[PDB]
C-alpha cells in the first residue's frame, strides 16, 4: 500500500555529466558536482525527477495527464504525486588500470568502494520484501561482497594487482572463485577500500578548467576563467522509482518507463554533457 | 596518501643543493628533474634507469659517495662530468626505492657490494618497473618543483 | 513495541511558514529540524493505517481511533541511543551517561556550571558526528528559454546522515507491530522516503524523579501561558519555549493549530507535572488526552530510560 | 509467413491443448539462453479464465498477464474467436527481452467475449507451488523447448524465473 | 525525435592541432592534450564550440542571428542554446608502419582500438534514438568490426605482421576483405587490442621541447623551456552536432553545415597548429 | 577569406641545416634532426616563426611596430597574431 | 478578417505602390513599440529582383529577404503576379518576436518568376547610407505606422533598427 510496487534502475553515463550545486564544497572547484555525505557524486532526486519529467513532457506530449499524475504537476492546481525518485547514489566510477601479472589486457576497470556497496544495500534490501519483486540475485550478491569488506576485492576475474588511475598501486582477490558479473559489460569490477578507494574515485572524476576569449584580440578576458567537474563517461549511479498505485502508474509505468534509455540528465548540454542511459534492473 | 613523499623528498635529500656545488652540474639538475621525469613517465622507467646507470660507474668514488648518503650527512659529490654528479638522481631514486620497502636494504646494499649482484639488482628493477614508476611519481614531481623552486 | 524509522537518504522537516514562490523579487529558503515533531510520526503512522470516511474535520479524533500512546523520538546509531539537549537556540545530541550529572551540573555555581554546558554542547556533543545540514539548492525552469525563471530558486538545509541512523519511537499497541513493519514511508517533507523496522521491546515506564528530558514538545493549554511564562525559571532548568505549529493535516488540507510547547531535549523539573494538571480544564483535559496520545508530553528520567507521560 | 500464438502461464490446468505443432516456424523468439526466460511477452488490459482458461477483456490497464509468444498454429480449422491481429512488431510489451523483433507480426490471441451476466472481481494470481511449476515445463517447456537436459543444466533457473516473473489476474467467475 | 538535426561529423588534422588541458594534476610535459576518461586525446565539446561558433561569426556575418540562437548568444543571454556539440572522441590517429608480408608498402597506416569503437557505437545509438536518423552503414561497420574484438585486426589491407610506430609488433588478421573502408582513403585501419593501442597511440603523439630566445644575446632566456604536446596530421576524431528545431536550426543545418569545411580549433595557431577539416558522415558514407 | 593573405613558399638550404629536435634517452644520436609524424625531417612552425622574425627586427629597424603587430609583441602581449607559419613539409630532398 | 501580405524592405524603391490597402484591418504583425521593430518575417531561399523589387525564387537556402508583415491585398487587381500562401503563423520563420499571433493566416508575397535564361548568381545586400534609411523610414513605415514622428522621438532608434536588421539577398543583374 502506497509503495506497492517499485523499479530501481541504474543510470549509466553516455557522455560526461555535470549536475551543478552551485559552489558548494570547499574545493580546488568553481563548479563542483552534487556531493554526497561522504563527497561522492550523486544526483538529487529533485534533478533527477525534474529532468526525467521534463523529457517525458516532450517524448510522449500527449500523456500530460499520466506524466503530471505520477510525477506532480506544475501550476499551483495540484494533487498528491504518486511516484518518486531516490537520490542516485554513485555505484561505480571508471578507472585507468594499468595491469601487473594479468594476461587478460584491461585498460580500464569499474570502481567502487564499501561505502557506496553499504548504501546500494541500503536501498536494494529496504525494497527487496517490502514491496513484490525479486532482486536476490542481486542483493545476495552485494551481500557476499560486503562479507569481504577492508581488503580490496575484484570481482569476477583474476589480477591480484594493479596500477589505478597510473597513481595507486592495488592488490586484489578474486572473491569466492567468480560472481557471475552484475552488469552485461564484461569489464571488471573493483570493490576497494574505502580509504583508498576515495582517492582512486577523486582521482577519475574529471576537473577541467575553462576559458572566456576576448573576440577582438583572441585572449583570455581578466576574471574569464573557471573550473568545472564532470563525472566521467561510462560512470554508474543507481536510484530506484517509488510508485503508488493509482490506475495511471498501471500506465507510466509501463509504456512510458518501457520506452525511455536515453534521457537528458543536468546542465552544460550544449558541451554535450548531459545524455545519460537508464537500464531498469530486469536482467 | 603520498603524503610522507613531501617530507622523504627532504630526509632523502639530506643534500643535492652545494653537496652539488659550483653552479655547474647543479643546475643540471634542472634538466634532470625535468627531461628524466618527462621520459620515465613516457618512455618507461627502465630505459631511463639503464640512461641515468650509464652515466654512473660501479665500485669507485661514486659508490663510496653515493652510499655515504645512507649512513651520513657531508657527501660534497663533486666532480665536473655528471657522473659523481650524476649519481645524485640515482641516489634520489634509490633512496626512495629502500624507504619505501620497494626493495630492501639487504638485497640493495648487499648488491651493490659486489659486480655479481648489480645484474641481479637491475632484473629486479625490471620486475618492479611499474609499481616503481607509479609510486616514485609524486615524489619525482616534488623534487621537478623543488628544482624549479630553489634549485 | 519499539518502532525505528531508519531514513534512506537526507529528510526534511521544514519547522517555519512559506517554502514557495510568493514575492517575485526573492528566494525562498527553509530548514530541517533535527528531530521531526511528534506530529510527524503521528501521521505518517496514521497514513499508513487509514480509513476513509472517519473525522473529516477533527484530523486527530479519528488519528487518535488508530494510534496507541505514542512515545517520544530520539536517535540510536548502533545501539548508541542519542539523546537531544537543549540550551538557548542551541541543541545538541547528547549520549546517556551525560544526562546523569546533569541536574548538579546546572546547579553548580558560575563557572563550573558554565564550563560544563560548554563542554557539553560544544565537546562532549555528539550531532556533527552523525548528521550535518547538507544544503540544497533548487531552481524551476520555465520551458521557453530553458532557464531558471524569475528568482524561482529555492535552498532546503536538508539533514545528511553520515552514518546509519534510526529514530526510535515506542508505541503501546501489538496489533499493529505487523501492519507497519517492513512499510517504506514517506517520511518527513519534500517527497523523502524511510522505512520501518519493528521488534518488542521492554521499556519500563512507571517512574518518578525530580528532573526530566522533554523527548518530544510538551504542550501548554494556552491559557496557563500567564501562570507559567511568569516563573518559567521554576518549570525548566535549560531548554527552550517557543510557539509552535503543531503541523499541517491532509484530509482536511490546513495548518494545525499553534501552541506554546516546550521544545525537544529541555530539561523540565517535576514541579510542571503537576502544574498543568493543577492548570489544565476538563474538557481541554480531553484535548491533551489525545495529544499525549499521539507522542507530544513525553518524557524521560535523567538517570534511565524510563519515559513518562504527563496527563497520563 | 512465420506468424505467432501467445500461451499465457496460469497455474490452474486450464491450458490442455495450445498448439498443433511444435516449432511450425523457423525461427523462435523466446529464448532461454543460460540467463531464463527471455523476450516474454506481456498483454495487459485483460485477465485470464481460471477454467477455460482465455483472454478475457477489462479495460483497467491495472489487469494483464504475461506468457510467452511461440510460433505455432492454433490447428488451424477453429478458433474464429481468437485474436488474430497483426502489429508492425515495435508495439509488443515485450520485457526481460534480449532478442529482436522483425518489424511485421501476426499474433493469434486465445479471446472470448467476456459475460451478460455480472461485473468482473478480478485478483493477482502469482504462479507459486513448484510441483506446479515443473508441471508447466513438462506441458510446454518440454513440447516447444526440445532443449531439456540435451545441452541446458539448470532446469531449476527454468522453474525459478516462473515463481518470480509470470503474475497474472484471474475473475474468479 | 528530442533532437530536430543531428550531424554526426569527423575531424580531420590538416596541421598537428594542440588542444590545450584544464587540469591542476601536476604531469609530465608543461603543457599536456586534452584527455578524456581513458587518457586517450579528445577534443572537449566546451573547446569545439566556442572555436566553431567565432568562426562561423565571421565567416557568415549575415547570420550572426542564427548562429547566436544555434550556438547560443555571447553576452546577454536571454536564453539557451539549440545546437549542441559532444566531445570529440578520438577515432584513428596515424601511427609509421614497417610491413613484413604484404604485396603493397605502406610507411604509415591508421591505428584505432576497440575502446573508442565501443564509444563511438554508444555516441550512434544514443543519437539515433534522440532523433531520426538511423545512421546504419556506420553502425553495421561498426558492430561487425567489434564482432572480432580481443584480436588486432586489419580491414582491408592484407598485412599479418607489422612494427607500429618502430617499437611494436603486431600479428594481424583479416576482417572480410569486403568490408568497404571506414572513411574513404587508401591507407588501412588497424583496430588494434586495447593494451597494445594505448602505447600505439601514446607514441604517435607529439612532443615538442620548445625555447625562448633573447633577441640579444640568442642564447635562451632563464625560464623559457617548456615542453608542448600535440596531435599529429591526419589525426581523425569524432563528434556529433545537436540540434532542437527552431527555424533556425533548420537553417543553420542546411546553410551553414553545407559550408563549413576547414576550421582552426585549439591554441597555438600562430604556429600552425590547429587547421582542421569537418567531414559530414552523412557524405562520407 | 578567413586570411587576408597566404603566402606559400619554399626554403632552399643554401648551407647545412640544423634544427634540434632535444636530447632523450632512446635518441641514438646526440643532436638529431626535428622530424614529421611520419619520420621524414621537418622545422617546426615555431623555429621558423622565431628565426624569421628575430631576423625581420633587425632587418627592418623601423617596421617593429608592423612586425611586432603581425608576429605577436615580445613585450606585453596584449593580442594575439595576425601572422601565423605552417610547419614546413619536406619538400625534396638531394640524392 | 485578418489576412495579411509581405512588404520586403530593400534598399531600392517601388514599395509604398505594392498595396493601395496600406493598412486593412486593425493592426499589422510586424509591430514598432517605441523600444524596436517587432515580428519580422524571414524568407529563406528567395532573393529579390531589384528592377521592380519583387523575391525571385531561388533554391539556396542562404539567400534570403527580411521584411515587415503587414495587413492588406494587393491593389485591388493583383495577386496574379502575388504568390499566395496560409500558413498556422507557426510555419512563419519570424524574427525578434515580442508576443503571440493569429495562429491562422494568408500572406501575399510578391513574386517574379525565376528567368531561366538569366544565371541567378545572387549578392548578399545590406541597408546603410542614412539617405536610404530615411526614404525608408517615411516611405514605408509611416504609411502603415502613422504613429511615427507622432510622439515617438524613435525615429533614431528606428533608424538604427532598420539599419542593423533588415538584409536581403539580390541577383545583381
Amino acid at each position: 500500500p502506497y509503495y506497492a510496487f517499485a523499479e530501481p534502475f541504474f543510470i549509466h553515463a553516455i557522455t560526461h555529466l555535470h549536475v551543478g550545486s552551485g559552489s558548494s564544497v570547499e574545493e580546488e572547484i568553481a563548479l563542483p558536482f552534487q556531493r554526497d555525505e561522504l563527497g561522492y557524486p550523486t544526483i538529487y532526486a529533485s534533478s533527477l525527477k525534474g529532468a526525467i519529467k521534463s523529457f517525458l513532457l516532450k517524448e510522449f506530449p500527449d500523456k500530460r495527464d499520466v506524466i503530471y499524475k505520477v510525477l506532480g504537476e506544475d501550476e499551483n492546481p495540484e494533487e498528491a504525486s504518486l511516484g518518486t525518485f531516490l537520490d542516485a547514489i554513485l555505484f561505480a566510477i571508471p578507472s585507468r588500470i594499468i595491469e601487473i601479472d594479468s594476461a587478460k589486457p584491461y585498460v580500464w576497470v569499474y570502481v567502487t568502494t564499501y561505502e557506496l556497496l553499504k548504501k546500494v544495500k541500503l536501498y536494494l534490501d529496504s525494497i527487496s520484501q517490502l514491496s513484490n519483486a525479486s532482486f536476490s540475485n542481486l542483493k545476495n550478491k552485494i551481500d557476499t561482497i560486503l562479507a569481504k569488506e577492508g581488503k580490496n576485492i575484484t570481482l569476477d576475474s583474476d589480477l591480484k594487482s594493479a596500477i589505478l588511475n597510473e597513481d595507486f598501486y592495488v592488490e586484489l582477490e578474486a572473491l569466492n572463485n567468480k560472481i557471475p558479473s552484475i552488469i552485461n559489460a564484461g569489464v571488471p569490477l573493483l570493490v576497494l577500500e574505502d580509504s583508498i578507494g576515495r582517492e582512486v574515485i577523486n582521482r577519475s572524476l574529471i576537473r577541467v578548467r575553462r576559458i572566456r576569449i576576448d573576440r577582438d584580440k583572441k585572449v583570455v578576458e581578466t576574471g574569464g576563467l573557471w573550473s568545472e567537474e564532470y563525472v566521467p563517461m561510462k560512470t554508474i549511479f543507481f536510484s530506484v522509482l517509488l510508485g503508488k498505485e493509482s490506475k495511471e502508474s498501471a500506465i507510466f509505468a509501463s509504456c512510458i518507463l518501457r520506452n525511455l534509455r536515453y534521457v537528458i540528465l543536468g546542465g552544460k548540454e550544449t558541451i554535450g554533457k548531459g545524455i545519460v542511459e537508464l537500464r531498469w534492473v530486469k536482467d | 596518501l603520498y603524503e610522507e613523499d613531501y617530507k622523504l623528498a627532504l630526509e632523502a635529500f639530506k643534500k643535492v643543493f652545494n653537496a652539488l656545488t659550483h653552479y655547474g652540474a647543479k643546475q643540471a639538475f634542472r634538466s634532470r628533474a625535468r627531461d628524466l621525469v618527462e621520459e620515465i613517465y613516457n618512455s618507461g622507467f627502465i630505459p631511463t634507469f639503464f640512461y641515468i646507470i650509464s652515466k654512473a660507474e660501479l665500485n669507485s668514488d661514486s659508490l663510496d659517495s653515493l652510499i655515504s648518503l645512507f649512513s651520513s650527512d657531508n657527501a660534497i659529490l663533486r666532480g665536473s662530468d655528471e657522473n659523481v654528479s650524476y649519481s645524485a638522481y640515482l641516489f634520489i631514486i634509490l633512496y626512495y626505492l629502500i624507504k619505501r620497502g620497494i626493495i630492501e636494504q639487504k638485497f640493495l646494499i648487499q648488491a651493490l657490494r659486489c659486480e655479481k649482484t648489480r645484474l641481479d639488482l637491475i632484473d629486479k628493477l625490471y620486475n618492479l618497473a611499474p609499481i616503481i614508476s607509479a609510486k616514485i611519481r609524486t615524489y619525482l614531481l616534488a623534487i621537478k618543483r623543488l628544482s624549479e623552486a630553489l634549485i | 513495541k519499539r518502532v525505528l524509522i531508519k531514513p534512506l537518504e537526507p529528510l526534511m522537516f521544514r519547522s517555519q511558514g512559506e517554502f514557495e514562490p510568493l514575492i517575485t523579487g526573492s528566494h525562498t529558503a527553509a530548514q530541517s529540524l533535527i528531530i521531526p515533531r511528534p506530529s510527524t510520526i503521528a501521521g505518517m503512522l496514521g497514513y499508513i493505517l487509514f480509513n476513509k470516511s472517519s473525522g473529516t474535520g477533527d484530523w486527530l479524533s479519528d488519528l487518535t481511533n488508530l494510534l496507541a500512546t505514542i512515545y517520544g523520538t530520539f536517535i540510536e546509531t548502533n545501539g548508541e541511543y542519542l539523546f537531544p539537549l537543549r540550551m538557548g537556540n542551541h541543541l545538541a545530541l547528547v549520549d546517556q551517561q551525560h544526562l546523569i550529572n546533569l541536574p548538579t551540573l546546572l546547579e553548580k555555581e558560575y563557572e563550573r556550571r558554565e564550563k560544563g554546558i560548554y563542554e557539553l554542547f560544544y565537546d562532549k556533543n555528539k550531532l556533527f558526528q552523525i548528521i550535518n545540514h547538507q544544503d540544497r539548492i533548487g531552481i524551476s525552469i520555465d520551458k521557453s528559454t530553458r532557464t531558471v525563471k524569475e528568482h524561482y530558486l529555492y535552498s532546503a538545509r536538508y539533514l545528511a546522515f553520515k552514518k546509519e541512523v534510526n529514530y526510535v519511537i515506542f508505541i503501546d499497541n501489538d496489533a499493529i507491530s505487523d501492519k507497519i513493519n517492513g512499510k517504506i514511508v514517506n517520511f518527513g517533507g519534500e517527497n523523502r522516503i524511510a522505512k520501518l523496522e519493528v521488534d518488542d521491546y521492554k521499556v519500563d515506564t512507571s517512574i518518578e524523579e525530580e528532573y526530566y528530558l522533554a523527548l518530544s514538545p510538551i504542550l501548554i493549554p494556552d491559557e496557563a501561558l500567564d501562570n507559567f511564562l511568569d516563573n518559567i525559571s521554576d518549570y525548566v532548568a535549560m531548554g527552550k519555549v517557543d510557539k509552535i505549529s503543531l503541523g499541517f493535516d491532509i484530509a482536511n488540507t490546513k495548518r494545525k493549530e499553534m501552541l506554546t510547547a516546550i521544545l525537544e531535549g529541555s530539561i523540565v523539573k517535576r514541579s510542571i507535572i503537576d502544574f498543568i494538571k493543577n492548570e489544565i480544564k476538563n474538557d481541554l483535559r480531553y484535548r491533551f488526552s489525545k495529544y499525549e496520545k499521539i507522542g507530544y508530553n513525553t518524557l524521560m528520567s535523567l538517570c534511565k530510560l524510563a519515559l513518562r507521560k504527563i496527563l497520563s | 509467413s512465420t506468424q505467432r500464438e501467445y500461451v499465457f502461464i496460469p497455474i490452474t490446468n486450464s491450458i490442455t491443448i495450445d498448439v498443433k505443432i511444435t516449432i511450425g516456424g523457423s525461427d523462435h523468439i523466446t529464448n532461454i539462453d543460460e540467463r531464463g526466460i527471455h523476450n516474454v511477452l506481456v498483454i495487459t488490459g485483460y485477465a485470464v479464465d481460471e477454467k477455460n482458461g482465455r483472454l478475457v477483456p477489462t479495460l483497467d490497464p491495472c489487469d494483464y498477464v504475461k506468457g510467452i509468444l511461440v510460433a505455432g498454429t492454433p490447428q488451424q480449422a477453429q478458433s474464429n474467436d481468437f485474436l488474430t491481429l497483426k502489429l508492425p512488431a515495435n508495439k509488443l510489451y515485450l520485457i526481460r527481452k534480449k532478442g529482436n523483433i522483425s518489424d511485421d507480426l501476426k499474433i493469434y490471441i486465445p479471446y472470448s467475449s467476456p459475460d451478460a451476466r455480472n461485473s468482473m472481481k478480478t485478483k493477482p494470481v502469482s504462479i507459486s507451488d513448484d510441483t506446479i511449476v515443473n508441471n508447466i515445463i513438462k506441458e510446454v517447456f518440454d513440447k516447444i523447448y526440445n532443449i531439456t537436459q540435451k545441452e541446458k543444466v539448470k532446469i531449476e533457473k527454468v522453474k525459478e524465473d516462473i515463481k518470480e516473473l509470470f503474475s497474472y489476474y484471474a475473475l474468479e467467475q
